[PDB]
């Protein structure tokens, strides 16, 4: 089966260019069929920005067609997207699609990637742990940490029962997000429960164990 | 390079329910196509050519409209139908996309657990102090939080932050975070945290002291 898979950096500095990649798997990008690129967010707006046809080229932009490029590279069997002197409006996840003929409609979508413009400067997530209440619920609070976005997990990914990982706040320039888990009284605290922090972007990874401090 | 305007942004329904979702246009269009985004899941066509049902969908979604106004329409509604809805178009056109309309299933009332939690060691050493309360699995996703140190109300330098419906239980979860300097977190003693939902007269209070 066709898949679809998005490719970029995830934070560009304002004013320089972005670049972006989808490769498909399952389906040649010269057979038939236009995969194009859109985007969308912060407001669930969305934007579609171009298309590149399977004869190559014959593409196509809206009319914001100046800083914008699609290519291909059909040995590789993907294309790309190259968007010039890129602003905090251009912030959104990008998805690449493919265009179904006949049947006007996107019959395969990419998983998504976003992509910050934004001079702020990568900063590292300082982890910290929350022992318990009521039936002992335990936490995690992530803090401190840019840009977006940091994996979460309890227990190695083991433990997905009664997990609730709050989205991330941005505070001025900074993130913070937060988890809960809520466990029976008997589990805890024999049974030991650490929290999973990653962040990518700085290289982060601490695992922190919640102890009955 | 007509705006789509899909009204109402967010709604809820209970299982059998008639629901309608309308899509608008800035200026007419020649038949609107509607796509439906399950939560964690790729988009997938509904509805091509205003009326006609792609294959693979249930009978029970229809969709009408003429020139700038644009329905679906779902006689019965079923758990599986929540989902962010959209509309597109592309006659007049650059083609272009509508923000959706979020479909969530209403459920029946359930209040909060609530636990309050003081600030890691680890953090006052650093010098700073985070004092977070969840409030965990409640339905009316309208509930106002309080927080009070030392009985006053802090309304300054707290951040919330609710999940999406949960798919197991069409419940929702939120969690307040209260930052303070660790010297002003010193200089007090009892940290309130105080919720006030629909299943409740009076608040649901969690609070520790120092």
């Amino acid at each position: 089966e066709v898949q679809l898979q998005e490719s970029g950096p995830g934070l560009v500095k304002p004013y320089q260019s972005l670049s972006l990649s989808c490769t498909v798997t399952g389906y040649s990008i010269t057979s038939d069929y236009a995969w194009n690129w859109i985007r969308q967010f912060p407001g669930n707006k969305l934007e579609w920005m171009g298309y590149i046809t399977y004869s190559g080229t014959t593409d196509y932009n809206p009319s914001l067609k100046s800083r914008i490029s699609i290519t291909r590279d059909t040995s590789k069997n993907q294309f790309f997207l190259q968007l010039n002197s890129v602003t905090t409006e251009d912030t959104a996840t990008y998805y690449c699609a493919r265009y179904y003929y006949g049947y006007w409609y996107f019959d395969v979508w990419g998983q998504g990637t976003t992509l910050t413009v934004s001079s702020a400067k990568t900063t590292a997530p300082s982890v910290y742990p929350l022992a318990p209440v009521s039936s002992v619920t335990l936490g995690c609070l992530v803090k401190g940490y840019f840009p977006e976005p940091v994996t979460l997990t309890w227990n190695s990914g083991s433990l997905s029962s009664g997990v609730h990982t709050f989205p991330a706040v941005l505070q001025s320039d900074l993130y913070t997000l937060s988890s809960s888990v809520t466990v029976t009284s008997s589990t805890w605290p024999s049974q030991s429960i650490t929290c999973n922090v990653a962040h990518p972007a700085s290289s982060t990874k601490v695992d922190k164990k919640i102890e009955p401090r | 390079d007509i705006q789509m305007t899909q009204s109402p942004a967010i709604m809820s329904a209970s299982p059998g329910e008639k629901v309608t979702m309308t899509c608008s246009a800035s200026s007419s269009v020649s038949y609107m196509y509607w796509y439906q985004q399950k939560p964690g899941s790729s988009p997938r066509l509904l509805i091509y050519d205003s009326t006609n049902l792609a294959s693979g969908v249930p009978v029970r979604f229809s969709g009408s409209g003429s020139g700038t106004s644009y329905s679906l329409t779902i006689s019965r509604m079923e758990a599986e139908d929540a989902a962010t809805y959209y509309c597109q178009q592309w006659s007049t056109y650059p083609l272009t996309f509508g923000a959706g309309t979020k479909l969530e299933l209403k459920r029946a009332d359930a209040a909060p657990t609530v636990s309050i939690f003081p600030p890691s060691s680890e953090q006052l050493t650093s010098g700073g102090a985070s004092v977070v309360c969840f409030l965990n699995n409640f339905y009316p996703k309208d509930i106002n939080v309080k927080w009070k140190i030392d009985g006053s109300e802090r309304q300054n330098g707290v951040l919330n932050s609710w999940t999406d419906q949960d798919s197991k239980d069409s419940t929702y979860s939120m969690s307040s975070t209260l930052t303070l300097t660790k010297d002003e977190y010193e200089r007090h003693n009892s940290y309130t945290c105080e919720a006030t939902h629909k299943t409740s007269t009076s608040p649901i209070v969690k609070s520790f002291n120092r």
